[PDB]
């Protein structure tokens, strides 16, 4: 109807006729009024009045909340104290209570630091229960643990909305935009809700982002009380980390309940069922072992093409060839050699000691030490090839077992992560001690006790790391130590969530760009990712440093930090001139599953000239590819037809046919413009089953 | 070759107009007609009642004699001239030999009269496809169906109109061995075909029955409430 | 509220994309270029070094090359850069990208994915195995040594989804994708379409491997126009001409043609046959069942109440369509914001139902049949 | 493309001449028959409306038929006076056989027939003639049909003509009534309808015309009623406007 | 407001990246 | 163009006879074998639904006593033509006592065969087989739409009669049996058929001299297809 007769009721101040007026604006407050409520500018006069005032408030707070406020609007509310599935219900409460809650939960939320705002914020909790359309209800009452009583208090029938949606949503713009430590509170009431439900790989991607040794105790006493099974201990073993296989492995060496979970959650039956069903379901053909294995000749291609040939897996035939051809290879490419029977053949631990046999303790030293390196390769259950190479290890200077300690270190690296092995460092105490001039020895000595060491708790700043900053900083001789140092030391610092190690060895390091490219690997490995953008504006400014190897590691963290969030990835890197530059970008594709905008970037990317960019891009190029896939390496073939690009064809070829096992060898690998004797481990990143 | 005329043949062997005349049948309303053992029932739908008029005199169902009935499909004047000739035919034929008509007999002739109405010079055919339902060699259940060339076809159930694949369909995944008699099992066949009718409007349903021996019963908007109330039951027990 | 962070980021996309000597030896090649850097068009090419070029008015010369950029790059049929001092050809022009590029080679990936069908699933397989397959994973071929099957055609009734389909081929997409409606092969002049017909397959076999898409070519044959010059025995030079074209010579290269027709009966015999077509794809009306998944997509991002079941919908006409669910959708949308309201109630749904199935599918006044 | 006679079919199929004969149909005068018992009306439009005619015919488009049956009519008129006389003649046929008044279905099934063999035959024109049909009997009283040229008829209670009479169905249904069997209201009824759906300005009395059939005592009668009660019911109806304006 | 924040801040971090990259940017063969 | 039954062709011919003998294409096949110890005859019935009743289709019919018949193409003028055939006969018993021979049935059917004309209507769409035993012994004739009709010893009809008659006169000789020829064209059969050769697929029509009556062969036919 028209504002003649209800408009002038504002005019009074007489009780009876505000207390029988609100409740006739209180019918007509399911539409609010005629029309946009131009009554403000004539009551808000009636602010200063003073029985039914908190109705006056109801009235107050439904204009004020009716037009704009951000702090005045829900002032009448939490005075109010709200009193006294409908449209006005879904008036005043959905929208009205949800934005105005929102905004007063946001300014007390940033204001103040009371109980009100937790029991409106509980109130509004269980009327968006009442409503329940989820999603934005939920990514509301984040921002106010109140998430964690928020959910329980949720959580009694629906699963798959809250599990799927909330925990979806909720998980990637956690890891996304929010920070870090309100994804623990998301970690343990999940664990809470997901202890309640089924479908326990929701709380072993719990196990994935909290590391928690409880958590597989309850889900081995709850995934046994759910009785595939060997399928869940191969994606346990593969979801699984360096340190709670070890722990699992104690405890359960200590309980086990039925002994199924020490066969199953230690090793060799994520291996018993695949080697098998891999020669049964698949049934590769011979042509590329005499097409891609004839590939010409030079003892270097050749010997890329027998590694190439090696990491085939229909049989060990490549294994078994024959002789004449490891005879033909000389030292680091027969360390390349004697390892690769170990490449063809990760399972067969029987088989395994009587193919290895032959070549061990051989009348060549290579031999021998890629052959106890190809025992390391082969498993990581054994255990039992760490004494024949274990005892032989001293040499006091540059000896031959200081070259099994390479390939055995290293291997043995590969073979156990322990709650934290002791034993092999205090082996390898005299290994850094000994100090070889050799650069592998303390290569595989930092990653080898890396990868010991990845997935510590929050790291350590141990005597272990700490005696390899020491005597890292004693020696200033052959730079690769100064590179591959910090690699092991970020291993060890790896395994974080908060930790201030990067400050820690700020103050001890920190000096001429060697230990300040230290200083940037601490930093590169310190900081896995989350939504944390200061040290990516840190990323723009310390980008244009002049110091051009920090550039390359310090830029080539990108792939690690912003790999869920990956359309933000491409970057003008390209764009850029700092050669490396367009090296680090062309590590930042990888390997995953690759589209088109990434073999696009391989267009310009396979389209250069320096022998180390040309080499360095079928490397990522076939291992983000695992006609079409052959068809960037015959235009490979167009592009040379050096040494080295034909090196790089090969390994191109080799690649065509956050777990931290496939996040260390790829950075172990970011040295490479080097000599054979390094490319004698580039067989070491083992990071494929 | 062309669509015009209805004499000449197609160069690959067709008659255009004897394939077209089927497509108004194709567009036509759906009328589906089962045999009992004893009890005979068919039913049309889309009675589509227009709110202000009658529509006693739509009838789409009817008889010639008192053993045999009627239903068609495609348009409705064909289906009047070819029905008020053919209750001529059958009172011909009763003053001939004394028997009760057969129904082979009188569709013989339908089918006959409609081709070699075809076969003539400029004649439109008619566009219907006639259900022949009788029951008549001691109470032997039968139904034949006709078409626009002119071909009686004798079958065991039946659906013509819009959807007719579907409709018989229905009757492909419904016509089991024991389905009669047990006559109140072939009235929920017929009920469960009016369901599984392309609207089922649920009052938009008219249904006729025949149990032989009797005349042809018109039934009641509340027994067929009833019979879906029952189908309705059925599917809450399937759950 | 979204508005703040989409219109942020849209004007920092503007602006970091409107961001865009040392070399002597480069710029040596700069004064071996003339400042007045004449643009010609070539005839012939001869090994001495030079060619013959032609001006815009048409003098001729034998002109010599500025070679640090490559005569490989020169074909018959280009444009150049010649000087002024002695007209050399200087260089290399980037090519004349023609408006049937821009118009016809879409770069965009139209709309939703296969998450966007209705009573799909073995014609999605179809044409997954007939192009995507010899797209992206042909090592089959390698395994076997077959052919890949040539042509596609999908046919059926009108708003089945022919255009939903050719967008979902063009969504899922690394090949350069051409669009052609069928009616657009007649012109106001003597041979048009043959012209057409080679220029299109040229530009279409040039770039990359491809995927030609035409729809609605049934428009060519029982069609005719005031607007043709001779006609019929030009009609039948233009199918005559695409006839070539499509089973012709000279290995004619990976790309997938692919057409959709309403009907399926006046077309030609010579068209269908395989070598030029090698899967022809049934569409019918598929089922009374993906009618809800429809409904389910076309609602998936619309607040809706319960209220309905889809069943009243099923029991409703007896042929289906996308056509027919997504106009019930968008007049559903009419009538809610008819009667301004959200989350859309049942009588929206009854209303709209009602006058869908009237505009429609009647046929014809009474009666007529009935 | 597939037009050129009436048979055969055009391929889909559907027909040529039917909907053309009701397009023919539609161009024509608007008439209607109400709900009424105890009596049925007729009312038409007078086409032709100059002012040099003589209307000594007393009767344009009404044919008093048999003794108890009138017929309105619309479309091509010649056609109206073959098939009228042809009518009478079905009629006076039955009534020779069986001494008893036609009870006028079957006289409707006979002129479809008549029609309908024009449709099938060839080449013919078919009749592009509706018409109504008023009348009573010893079955079911007071009854009304509609002829169409497909030979398909409605019984109706409440009529259908062409485009001029669209809206006029329309306002039927939207005012529809039910149990009155009072003329003067459907007759009120009629003079609205003619009043909205004729464009003539204020309801001239010359451009109307209205016939009733009403049963009295063995008889009866039809009432080609004359101007003055026209007259008076267009003053009754603009009364009835005057009503209608009391709301402002 | 979870999508919503997710692209809205994503893209924003993106453009906020790309405004300090748009910042810190400031033969003898045949002669 | 031709455009009618009333116009030659330059080269010859009608170009509606023509497209008569294209329009015996599109029916289902049907083999009958001519043997001294009498006539075989064989047809497919190709039923659409279990609804459809295999016994009210019918492919063989009962002209005469020793007479059998088999249609292919438009039904309705193969109705016709055997509502002909049986006044005829009957009125050849009726003026002579005796059975028309099954010549004379033929000449009799193909007399107005072709009695096309629409003034002073169309050509018939059906080829017809006819089986019977005259004084000579048995007899298999063969007609067409075009009245041209002669004596075939074996002949196929309709759909996939190419290599019918192919794999026909591989198999054929003069001097066959009765069973062997049985089996011989349900071998013919079940490999132009695509669908399983069973007991409602297909029928056979058996006429001797010696067992003039009863052309027809009923589920003992079943045990005729069990035994290949």
């Amino acid at each position: 109807r028209d504002k003649a007769p209800v408009q002038p009721q504002q005019s009074p101040a007489a009780a009876p006729g505000g207390t029988d007026e609100k409740p006739s604006g209180k019918e007509r407050r399911d539409a609010g009024d005629k029309d946009k409520e131009q009554e403000l500018s004539e009551e808000d006069k009636q602010l200063q009045d003073e029985l039914y005032r908190p109705a006056l408030e109801e009235l107050r707070r439904q204009i004020r909340s009716s037009t704009t406020s951000m702090t005045s609007v829900p002032k009448p509310l939490k005075f109010l104290r709200p009193h006294y599935n409908k449209r006005f219900a879904a008036d005043i409460i959905s929208v009205l209570a949800m934005t105005m809650s929102g905004e007063r939960e946001c300014l007390k939320y940033r204001l103040v630091g009371a109980g009100e705002v937790a029991k409106e914020w509980q109130e509004l909790d269980d009327a968006e229960k009442v409503q329940r359309e989820p999603l934005l209800t939920l990514v509301k009452e984040i921002v106010p643990l109140l998430m964690e009583i928020e959910q329980v208090d949720m959580l009694e029938k629906d699963i798959d909305e809250n599990a799927y949606a909330k925990v979806c949503l909720y998980l990637t713009s956690c890891v996304n935009y929010v920070p870090e430590p309100e994804n623990s509170a998301l970690l343990r009431c999940a664990l809470g809700v997901f202890r309640k439900f089924s479908r326990f790989p929701e709380a072993l991607r719990l196990a994935l982002m909290l590391n928690d040794m409880e958590l597989v105790e309850d889900i081995f006493t709850s995934c046994k009380d759910v009785v595939m099974l060997g399928r869940h201990g191969v994606f346990l073993e593969l979801s699984e980390d360096v340190e709670e296989y070890e722990d699992l492995t104690e405890i359960m060496s200590n309980v086990q309940l039925n002994s199924n979970f020490l066969a199953l959650a230690r090793e060799l039956d994520i291996m018993e069922p695949k080697v098998p069903d891999d020669i049964y379901k698949t049934h590769l053909e011979n042509n590329r072992f005499g097409g891609s294995g004839s590939q010409v000749d030079s003892a270097r291609m050749n010997l890329a093409s027998s590694f190439v040939n090696g990491f085939v897996n229909q049989d060990k035939l490549l294994t078994d060839d024959g002789n004449k051809w490891l005879y033909k290879n000389k030292d680091h490419g027969m360390l390349s050699a004697a390892a690769s029977l170990g490449m063809i053949l990760l399972w067969d631990v029987d088989g395994g000691l009587t193919q290895i046999d032959k070549y061990l303790y051989s009348s060549e030293d290579y031999i021998k030490s890629g052959a106890l390196l190809a025992c390391g390769i082969v498993n990581s259950g054994v255990r039992n090839e760490c004494d024949p190479a274990l005892a032989l290890l001293s040499d006091y200077v540059l000896h031959n077992s200081n070259t099994m300690r390479l390939g055995s270190i290293f291997g043995l690296g590969l073979a156990y992560a322990g709650s934290n092995r002791e034993d092999v460092l205090t082996l390898l105490l005299p290994v850094m001690g000994d100090s070889k001039s050799s650069m592998e020895v303390a290569g595989v000595t930092a990653l080898a006790c890396g990868m010991i060491a990845v997935g510590s708790c929050n790291g350590d700043v141990t005597s272990t790391i700490l005696q390899t900053i020491m005597e890292k900083s004693e020696t200033e001789l052959k730079d690769t130590y100064a590179r591959w140092l910090p690699l092991g030391l970020g291993l060890n610092h790896l395994g974080k969530g908060e930790a201030i190690e990067a400050i820690l060895a700020a103050l001890e390091v920190v000096s001429e760009p060697f230990r300040s490219f230290a200083n940037t690997l601490v930093d590169v490995c310190a900081y896995a990712g989350s939504g944390n953008v200061l040290k990516v504006q840190q990323l723009l400014h310390i980008c244009s440093e002049h110091f051009d190897s920090k550039e390359k590691e310090e830029d080539k963290d990108k792939k690690e930090k912003k790999d869920k969030d990956k359309k933000e990835a491409p970057a003008d890197m390209g764009a850029h001139q700092g050669v490396a530059v367009l090296g680090i970008a062309l590590i930042a594709m990888g390997e995953e599953i690759g589209a088109e905008m990434a073999l696009r970037t391989f267009g310009h990317l396979l389209r250069y000239g320096e022998p180390t960019l040309r080499r360095a891009v079928p490397l990522a190029l076939a291992l983000i590819s695992v006609s079409h896939d052959a068809d960037p390496e015959v235009s490979y073939n167009s592009i040379f037809a050096a040494r080295l690009a034909a090196m790089l064809r090969q390994l191109a070829q080799y690649h065509a046919k956050k777990g931290t096992l496939t996040l260390c060898p790829y950075h172990s690998d970011r040295q490479l413009m080097s000599q054979v004797a390094v490319a004698g481990l580039l067989t070491v990143l083992v990071s494929f089953l | 070759s062309y669509d015009r005329a209805i004499t000449v043949f197609s160069p690959d062997g067709h008659l255009f107009q004897v394939e077209y005349a089927q497509e108004a049948v194709k567009k036509g309303s759906t009328a589906v007609g089962v045999r009992g053992r004893d009890i005979v029932v068919l039913g049309v739908e889309k009675k589509s009642v227009a709110k202000l008029q009658d529509e006693r005199t739509v009838r789409k169902i009817c008889a010639l004699d008192d053993n045999v009935c009627m239903a068609f499909a495609g348009l409705t004047a064909d289906a009047r001239i070819v029905i008020n000739r053919a209750r001529v035919e059958c009172q011909s034929h009763r003053l001939t030999v004394e028997d009760p008509v057969t129904v082979e007999y009188i569709t013989r002739y339908i089918a006959s009269l409609k081709q070699r109405y075809t076969q003539s010079n400029g004649r439109r055919p008619f566009g219907i496809s006639a259900l022949i339902v009788g029951f008549d060699f001691d109470g032997t259940p039968r139904l034949y169906q006709t078409d626009p060339s002119g071909t009686y076809h004798a079958w065991k159930a039946n659906a013509i109109g819009r959807g007719a694949k579907s409709v018989r369909e229905f009757l492909e995944k419904n016509y089991t061995d024991e389905a009669i008699e047990t006559d109140d099992l072939t009235i929920k066949l017929v009920i469960k075909a009016l369901l599984e009718v392309v609207q089922s409007g649920g009052k938009n349903i008219e249904l006729a029955v025949m149990r032989r021996d009797q005349s042809l019963k018109i039934l009641n908007p509340e027994e067929i409430e009833k019979y879906v109330a029952e189908i309705e039951k059925e599917k809450e027990e399937n759950e | 509220l979204e508005r703040i962070k989409d219109y942020l980021l849209m004007e920092e996309e503007f602006i970091r994309n409107q961001e865009q000597k040392q070399e002597e030896e480069r710029s040596k090649v700069d004064d071996l270029r003339g400042t007045p850097m004449s643009v010609g068009t070539l005839e012939e090419i001869i090994d001495d070094n030079h060619a013959i070029v032609s001006t815009s008015v048409g003098s001729e010369h034998y002109v010599s090359i500025l070679s640090f950029v490559d005569k490989d790059l020169l074909e018959p049929g280009c444009s150049v850069l010649l000087n002024h001092k002695v007209h050399a050809v200087i260089g290399v022009l980037m090519d004349d990208t023609d408006p049937l590029v821009t118009v016809m080679k879409v770069e965009k990936a139209p709309q939703e994915t296969y998450a966007d069908i209705g009573g799909l699933d073995n014609q999605i397989q179809e044409i997954k195995e007939s192009v995507e397959l010899p797209l992206t994973h042909p090592e089959y071929y390698e395994e076997m040594g077959i052919k890949p099957p040539k042509g596609v055609i999908l046919y059926g009734p009108p708003g089945t989804g022919k255009t939903l389909l050719a967008k979902a081929v063009a969504n899922q997409t690394s090949a350069t994708f051409l669009r052609v409606v069928g009616s657009e092969l007649i012109q106001k002049y003597l041979g048009d379409g043959p012209k057409l017909v080679r220029e299109l397959f040229r530009v279409a076999e040039e770039h990359a491997p491809s995927i030609v898409f035409i729809d609605e070519i049934d428009a060519i044959g029982t069609k005719r126009y005031d607007s043709n010059s001779g006609g019929e025995r030009e009609i039948q030079r233009t199918m005559l001409e695409l006839l070539n074209q499509l089973d012709g010579f000279d290995s004619r290269g990976d790309v997938k043609v692919i057409m959709a027709t309403n009907r399926i009966e006046t077309l030609d015999p010579a068209l269908i046959r395989p070598g030029r077509i090698d899967r022809k794809i049934e569409f019918p009306l598929p089922d009374e069942k993906t009618k809800k998944r429809i409904f389910q997509i076309h609602t998936s991002r619309m607040t809706l109440a319960d209220d309905v079941t889809l069943d009243d919908l099923i029991m409703a006409k007896d042929d289906l369509s996308g056509a027919d669910i997504k106009a019930i959708c968008t007049e559903a949308g009419l009538m809610a914001l008819r009667e301004r309201r959200m989350k859309v109630t049942n009588e929206d749904f009854k209303k709209s139902k009602e006058n869908v199935l009237y505009k429609k599918q009647e046929g014809t006044p009474e009666g007529l049949y009935l | 493309r597939y037009d050129s006679r009436t048979t055969i079919f055009s391929p889909e199929g559907r027909l040529y001449q039917v909907e053309y004969a009701m397009e023919a149909i539609g161009h024509a005068g608007t008439c209607l028959g109400i709900l009424a018992n105890d009596g049925v009306l007729l009312a038409a439009e007078r086409r032709n409306i100059h002012k040099l005619l003589d209307e000594v015919f007393f009767s344009e488009k009404i044919y008093k038929l048999n003794e108890d049956m009138a017929c309105s009519v619309a479309g091509i008129t010649s056609d109206a006076n073959v098939l009228t006389n042809e009518l009478r003649l079905i009629a006076q046929r039955y009534l020779l056989q069986y001494q008893e008044p036609i009870p006028c279905e079957q006289l409707v099934t006979a002129l479809c027939d008549i029609k309908q063999a024009y449709t099938q035959f060839g080449g013919k024109r078919p009749f592009g003639v509706s018409l109504l049909y008023i009348g009573w009997d010893k079955h079911y009283g007071f009854q009304l049909y509609q002829s169409d040229p497909s030979g398909n008829y409605g019984g109706w209670k409440a009529t259908c003509i062409g485009n001029n009479s669209a809206a006029a169905v329309s306002m039927l249904k939207q005012d529809y009534k039910e149990g009155e069997m009072t003329l003067k209201s459907a007759l009120a009824l009629a003079i609205k309808v003619l009043n909205k759906t004729m464009d003539v300005s204020k309801l001239s009395a010359e451009k109307v015309e209205i016939a009733t059939l009403t049963r009295e005592n063995g008889k009866t009668v039809i009432r080609v009623l004359k101007q003055k009660e026209v007259e008076q019911l267009i003053k009754k109806h603009e009364e009835e406007e005057a009503k209608a304006e009391r709301e402002k | 407001q979870v999508e919503d924040d997710i692209q809205q801040l994503l893209k924003k971090i993106n453009e906020l990246t790309g405004i300090k990259e748009s910042d810190t940017g400031l033969l003898a063969a045949d002669k | 163009y031709d455009r009618g039954v009333n116009t030659f062709s330059p080269e010859g011919r009608l170009f509606q006879v023509e497209y008569a003998i294209e329009a015996i294409k599109l029916g289902s096949t049907a083999i009958g074998i001519q043997t001294s110890e009498g006539v075989c005859l064989a047809v497919e019935k190709r039923i659409t639904s279990p609804l459809m009743e295999p016994s009210s289709i019918e492919k063989i019919v009962e002209i005469d006593a020793h007479i059998g018949c088999a249609m292919s193409g438009l039904i309705a003028d193969a109705k016709t033509l055997i509502d002909k055939a049986r006044v005829e006969t009957q009125n050849h018993w009726f003026t002579y006592n005796e059975t028309m021979t099954v010549e004379s049935v033929t000449q009799a059917v193909s007399n107005l065969a072709l009695q096309f004309g629409e003034e002073d209507s169309r050509p018939f769409g059906v080829a017809l087989l006819f089986g019977g035993v005259d004084e000579k012994g048995p007899q298999l004739f063969h007609m067409d739409p075009s009245g041209t009709f002669v004596q075939c010893d074996a002949r196929a009809i309709g759909s996939a009669s190419e290599g019918a008659q192919s794999s026909l006169q591989e198999v054929y000789h003069k001097s066959m049996t009765l069973k062997e020829a049985i089996k011989s064209s349900l071998i013919i059969l079940k490999q132009v058929m695509e669908e399983k050769l069973n007991a409602t697929n297909i029928e056979l029509a058996t006429v001797q001299p010696g067992q003039n009556f009863h052309m027809f062969t009923k589920e003992e036919l079943e045990e005729v297809i069990k035994d290949i």
